[PDB]
């Protein structure tokens, strides 16, 4: 099922990593908060559901600190935009959690005495289910057609790029031994140091550890480490390198989904009647949407946000009108004459006007 | 064209007897004709490398 | 919305638009949609005395 | 840089229509001497 | 010494945001209280406060059931939030004190070595702060008003919480596949109901006893229940009642709504100009403060207006009076002199239309 075992994670550029930017290992590149109920999809540098060799573990993270694979739990694990998340389940680079809404999201986890930290800015936005806009849901109501981030993992169509990776450059591997440079390569990854000031060098270290005369300094040779084995997304923090970098599709999980959510119901109006008029007593909990029309070709659409106790007199006539106070269903209404008088004048002015 | 107003009416020929005719549309529809020409979602800015 | 006669009294009147609703498939829980409290809002919607 | 669709996009677009030459079709239920009858209908000229 | 919850028991129910989805919590919110002043809430859980695992009294533990069995956390480690985070004070029975601030739900939570139990409920909580002066957190310092708050007196002061009988739990646990065939597996010591049909509407009543029940081989045709009965329950609505008259004892519900002396905020004094039957005044706030004008005859003319920048008003002031209340303050009243400046724009000012 995860058949993409063999793409590495990466550390990226942050602004913010609780001193300053940094290139952090659990990194953010996508907040996709196009649901609804407050789900949201990232999508970060680490992975998940593998471990540092590759094997299919279960509710754990993997991500380079400097060369190298850790893994971590998700219950250390941390991100909150506003308020705290909880975090759904992850699913190699994507990772679905149910986060309310704000301007900001965070995600940090702790080392021995390091936190580690990445906030970058993306609206995340809670996008209500139906006419009572509301914030946090409600225990009971009435089920209606949602579009959320569903936790199937399977490759539902859609699809992503893995690369080959880009030479990671890293001052480590070189030392001044003692007067004249010399690199070390960790365990048979090679390096690929250019050398400057006169002999520029090329250098293939296959598994050696070669010193380098006509330098002194540490600044002039830089080193980059060859991996070429684990492939890579397309990160824009990432170099590429020149060939042909596009090796395989990775599938992304998490997909937006239909199904139903149960969103709430608006309290009972309370209808007092009027010739050709309709009074309405509103006293909503959430805020409301009112939805009004008439059933004639001018049907004189009115569309109003009510968040606070409300009356409303409306005309209505006999051809007709139609009432929606939230999610419940239209009560169609009709008139009839009462105009006050008899004819057998104060009649046939109210009835029959213009006359 | 009116749902729930059961209509009736009577045909009347002259030796026979008035047959009654009572009908009641449910519903009445009004499907038209489409042609799509292209769907538009969300954006992704892919960032090459 | 609630009238006692006095306030250590067992007869009390309420009138809330109380309305009972369905439990979700899978749960046990007597749900309700009622007018809100007109004291707080009262409280809240007030002139100085 | 370039620019690509969703991948929510088989489950949150909005399809664009030209609409033209509706034909109303009409649910009815008919009684003619006790022989009822429930019938959908088209208001063709010529579609008995 | 006034814990005589203890003939009651910690309950499970229903809430919807468990940190995995929806779920049968141990620590559900069956009501909170905002009604309060300075952000004090009162709680109304499923799960007791104040008590250990065998019913000896203990000070700041909670004890809740886990499928079937109850447990013991310390309430130094069982966090809430609303917006930012709360601050348990209190505990006793059901019900617990906090000092949380203003939000649109309440999520409490707690850890076991390995989980995360939360839960989360859009119940609101409300700042409702003291006086003329508006507050979101109140200040270093100021004067003194007439308040109510949630007490920290867990006494009984004639308000009462009622006491049922638990309706009969169900386990699946306890049905297992021992062998070709069905055996509900009790909880030793405790009895358990049984009401699996399978082809005829089977029921019996062990006592206790690790019955075969056959002609069954499924255990999701059988269904078994629990009856503990040794311990009561209030009238949760996430949970099933029983069948005859479950209708005994009152609880006290603690930490009420009573009366005391809070800190209200003093806003800055104002900066007072006369004039000619005039009074302006400049205005500095520091949080949304209340401007509140009358004058002394029959027609006050009122004015009650938030003030929350800095802003100049230019009131009028006859010699039947003029009142001024600005935030906190003591009323002010100010009373007008005659004082108008050829000599027909003195009685043009002075008794004017002449």
């Amino acid at each position: 099922f995860n058949e993409y075992k063999l793409t590495r994670p990466y550390m990226a550029r942050c602004i913010r990593c609780a001193v300053g930017s940094c290139h952090s290992p659990i990194a953010i590149e996508a907040v996709k908060s196009d649901g609804h109920d407050g789900y949201v999809r990232l999508q970060t540098s680490s992975q998940y559901g593998l471990d540092s060799s590759g094997n299919l573990k279960g509710r754990t993270m993997r991500y380079d600190m400097h060369g190298t694979i850790k893994e971590i739990p998700l219950h250390q694990v941390s991100l909150y935009t506003s308020r705290p998340c909880h975090i759904v389940d992850g699913h190699g680079y994507f990772l679905l959690a149910r986060c309310p809404a704000g301007d900001s999201i965070t995600m940090e986890f702790k080392k021995d005495s390091v936190r580690h930290s990445c906030s970058v800015p993306y609206e995340v936005k809670f996008n209500p289910v139906g006419r009572e806009l509301y914030t946090h849901p409600p225990e009971h109501g009435v089920e209606q057609a949602c579009q959320v981030y569903a936790h199937d993992a399977q490759n539902r169509g859609a699809y992503v790029e893995m690369h080959l990776p880009g030479s990671e450059v890293d001052s480590s591997l070189v030392s001044l031994s003692g007067s004249s440079v010399t690199v070390t390569p960790p365990d048979g990854t090679s390096a690929l140091v250019e050398c400057e000031c006169g002999g520029t060098k090329i250098s293939e270290t296959i598994n050696k550890t070669k010193q380098f005369s006509q330098c002194t300094k540490k600044e002039q040779c830089r080193a980059y480490r060859l991996q070429n084995d684990k492939w890579v997304y397309n990160s824009d923090k990432l170099p590429k390198a020149a060939g042909a970098t596009l090796k395989g599709k990775l599938h992304v999980p998490f997909l937006l989904a239909d199904g139903k959510c149960t969103v709430p119901l608006a309290p009972e109006p309370m209808i007092t009647f009027g010739f050709r008029s309709v009074s309405l007593k509103l006293h909503p909990k959430n805020p409301t949407y009112l939805i009004t029309r008439q059933l004639a070709d001018e049907p004189h659409y009115t569309h109003e946000l009510i968040s606070e106790p409300a009356v409303r007199n409306f005309t209505v006539t006999e051809k007709g009108w139609e009432f929606v106070w939230g999610n419940h269903p239209p009560k169609r209404f009709w008139a009839q004459e009462t105009a006050p008088g008899n004819p057998h004048i104060t009649h046939y002015y109210h009835r029959y006007p213009m006359s | 064209s009116q749902a729930g107003i059961s209509y009736n009416t009577i045909v009347n020929r002259a030796g026979y007897a008035p047959l009654p005719i009572s009908i009641t549309p449910t519903k009445i529809k009004l499907i038209p004709t489409v042609n799509l020409e292209y769907v538009t979602c969300h954006y992704k800015t892919g960032m090459d490398s | 919305d609630i009238q006692s006669r006095t306030v250590s009294s067992s007869d009390l009147y309420a009138n809330t638009n109380l309305v009972l609703q369905r439990p979700k498939a899978g749960a046990i829980h007597v749900p309700y949609t009622q007018a809100p409290s007109g004291f707080e809002q009262w409280k809240k919607d007030k002139a100085p005395s | 840089a370039y620019v690509m669709k969703s991948d929510d996009c088989l489950a949150d677009h909005a399809e664009a229509y030209k609409a033209h030459t509706a034909s109303v079709q009409a649910f009815l239920n008919i009684t003619v001497g006790e022989h009822s009858i429930v019938t959908t209908v088209y208001v063709n000229g010529e579609t008995p």
